DNA sequence: GATCTGGCCTGTCTTACACAGTGATGCAAATCAAGTGTGAAGCCAGACAAAAACCCG
DNA sequence: CGGGTTTTTGTTAAGGGCTGTATCACTGTGTAAGACAGGCCAGATC
DNA sequence: GATCTGGCCTGTCTTACACAGTGATACAGCCCTTAACAAAAACCCG
DNA sequence: CGGGTTTTTGTCTGGCTTCACACTTGATTTGCATCACTGTGTAAGACAGGCCAGATC
């Protein structure tokens, strides 16, 4: 309900005085349950030592700078960043979903004294926020932009005997209610230096725990967990920026295949997914070393677009609204072309196409009774 | 499709309006504890336990 | 506590589902309770006739301009004035 | 400061109030008929509004007292001996005299005869003051009194502004060193 | 007689300043964790007789 | 294995009272889209 | 050979358009009183 | 106006349950005041354009 503490205490004491008995609970037990539910409360362990990661398990929010010296004689930086510990937030999410996964296991013809190794599919995502500053002193002061890095659990499975059984499947993972956040930064999305400096420890811990075994207590029985991470909650801009590709410019535009715009326009269905992460690393190494001594454009075409060093392995995907609007735009364009009898006209003028679009919009507003607009949407 | 089996329908203001609400309603000054508080509240808001206790009116 | 209608209904239904009993009140009961306190509800009278004042006794919020002359051929004005009636407000305060 | 719209909005309320001034309400709140009278007192008006809705000039008039007709020059000579010589009816009379001008006198003499009344009053106000303004005025006067007594001006007929600023700085430093107080031109309570 | 110049008047930003908020602490104080152990109340079974108000002869 | 006997729910009649969501005029407000001013050329001309 | 110009990129920069939140209104589901029939079940003796 | 009819009011004897001090002390939470730290509406406060009259070749 987005309630503060003073007014909550006021309502609490008012209800306690009116009803006589105590029905609500004061801020003491509330904060107690809060700090109990927050990450970094219950113990856990890992069979591998988890190198480069401490073994302390009673810490929560920490500075996102990761001990970055920001004194006068260093690189200027003032973006305040806060973060959780990846393992801590992960075990906290697992603990708060323990009840749901136990209910699912009981429903799926399974007992309670079961051991792992459970398999948890965890997806990661991060995106900016835009203006988050309500400046009212003198008006628009600064376009302060923020960013959040988060994760989400959407699949929990267990393999017993021969086959497996999905004891937990998220009903709607594309929602704003199961987006467990890791870190928050007051940095621009275009600021590559600060973003990389803040996201490097998270990626380090991720790569460290990618091949580990979690051991946790749920109901008095030790349970073993393994995790499979998937980067698929990034838009095409962030994928193209992080994976070392160029901007939205030159002919190299596909993120799943190494084709070009001209090759795609010539051969439409003649491509398959080939852009991996190790391939991009090798292409960047070739770009940096240039073991053939070729011209700029020669090696640029040889590396096929990539010109920067990627640092986050991602699994690209595609959105439904985008794949629908990309086809609707071409349908609208081919309709505009076909309502002008262009197969007979050798040339095409701007006034001709303008009048054709005007006639099309007029007929549409007359028949279907809608409002045409050049701003294409979904 | 063969890799995942679901193209999905993920899409906005849900990341900015909620953040500004948490920052304006319950947060501190000095830009030091403000982020800690908003992160704690955002973590508490997406808890399956709290949501399960909330939506219990359907059954 | 500066509570909106939607959030109050959410809290009400949540408490009713987690407790079983209806400890709080629904929205229509709250609307009746707030209408029973707004001006222009309880009857009253005046010993003098109070000329230039209407005798209707079930009016609340009214336009503060009191029959303005907002036509285009008149002095321009861009204001939004909302007011209670003086006798109605006094009767409400007394009740 | 928008006078015409404020008057157009507040005229019905003033009419209702002046019509209710001499009425008798009858209610049935306690199960039995109860009669009610009313006495209105408009004392919740600040200086900026009581110098505008009453007809007097806003801030440029020599007349400063909202109760007496003493000018600024006569106020510095006569300190305590005064009386309240202002009301709504006399203000209406003075405005009518200003508008008619039956004596056919100059503008300055007519202005000092109407005691600064230029606009027509339409709200019977009862002005009042608070302790905050009184104490801040007394302290602002005593500050300059301390400056004048520490500068030794009773023996120096004409001093300089820079010398007075030096006096002010010395007094501020002495006060901050002994009493440990932070001086500031922006004065408050 | 024709401009030139110092001193008020007044609508201007301009700028400091106390207050309201958010959150968390942090000591003084009322209450409770169990141990009996009485000890004073509340109602019920057994069948037999006193105040107070309204209608009828 | 299957009826007998017994112990619990549904059904539509209807104008009500009561309670839970869905919507409706209202604006505000975040956000990619696609246009446009330059930047940077390679070709035509004196 | 030096200078002017049309065309391809490129980094902003305004926008319309899809939503977001709110108090009041409007639909839209649950009990009520006879009741003779319509069903579900648990347990038991044949 | 006096008497009758309810209606409420009590009775002891013997017999059930049922909450409360009484310390016992020493943790627990309960509550109100205090702490850290800024954003902002508001009132003091100069401030220069404008309006003047006093003045010199
Ligand atoms: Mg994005
Ligand atoms: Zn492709
Ligand atoms: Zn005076």
């Amino acid at each position: 309900t987005f309630l503060s503490c003073s007014q909550y205490h006021k309502m609490y004491r008012t209800v306690k005085a009116i009803t006589g008995r105590q029905i609500f609970q004061p801020l003491h037990a509330l904060r107690n349950a809060e700090k109990v539910l927050l990450p970094g409360y219950h113990p856990f362990e890992w069979q591998p030592p988890l190198k480069n990661v401490s073994s302390r398990t009673d810490v929560g929010i920490i500075d996102g700078l990761s001990g970055l010296a920001s004194s006068v004689d260093e690189y200027p930086v003032d973006t305040i960043a806060k973060r959780f510990r990846y393992d801590s937030a992960l075990v906290s999410a697992l603990m708060d979903m323990e009840e749901d996964i136990l209910e699912g296991m009981r429903s799926q013809d399974l007992d309670d004294y079961l051991n792992g190794p459970f398999t948890v599919v965890v997806k990661e995502s991060c995106d900016g926020m835009g203006d988050v500053s309500e400046k009212h002193g003198s008006g628009p002061a600064v376009p302060e932009k923020a960013v959040r890095f988060s994760f989400t659990v959407m699949r929990i499975t267990i393999e017993h005997g021969s086959q497996n059984v999905k004891v937990f499947e998220e009903p709607k993972p594309n929602s704003e209610l199961c987006c467990k956040p890791l870190c928050l930064m007051l940095a621009d999305e275009s600021d590559h230096e600060t973003l990389t400096a803040i996201l490097s420890p998270l990626i380090a811990e991720r790569e460290a725990m990618k091949s580990s075994e979690l051991t946790l207590e749920m109901g008095g029985i030790p349970r073993t967990f393994k995790f499979i991470f998937r980067g698929t909650g990034y838009d095409e801009k962030l994928v193209r920026e992080v994976e070392g590709l160029e901007a939205s410019g030159s002919v190299y535009i596909c993120t799943l295949c190494d084709t070009t715009r001209l090759e795609a326009s010539q051969n439409l269905v003649f491509h398959s997914i080939t852009r991996s992460h190790a391939e991009n690393l090798q292409r960047y190494e070739v770009w940096r070393s240039n073991p053939y001594h070729e011209s700029v454009e020669e090696l640029r075409d040889r590396v096929k677009g990539v010109s920067a060093k990627p640092f986050i392995e991602t699994v690209p995907s595609i959105d439904a609204l985008h794949c629908d609007i990309g086809n609707a735009a071409e349908f609208y364009k081919i309709f505009q072309l076909e309502i002008g009898e262009v197969y007979k006209h050798p040339n095409a003028s701007k006034e001709e196409r303008k009048r054709w679009q005007a006639t099309l919009d007029k007929h549409l507003r007359k028949r279907m009774n809608l409002k045409p607009i050049m701003r294409m949407n979904g | 499709i063969e890799r995942d089996g679901s193209i999905g329908a993920w899409a906005n203001q849900s990341g900015n309006k909620l953040f500004r609400r948490f920052r304006k309603m319950n947060a501190r000054q000095s830009k030091c504890y403000e982020m800690e508080d908003v992160l704690k509240h955002h973590w508490l808001y997406t808890s399956k336990y709290l949501q399960k206790f909330m939506n219990a009116h359907n059954a």
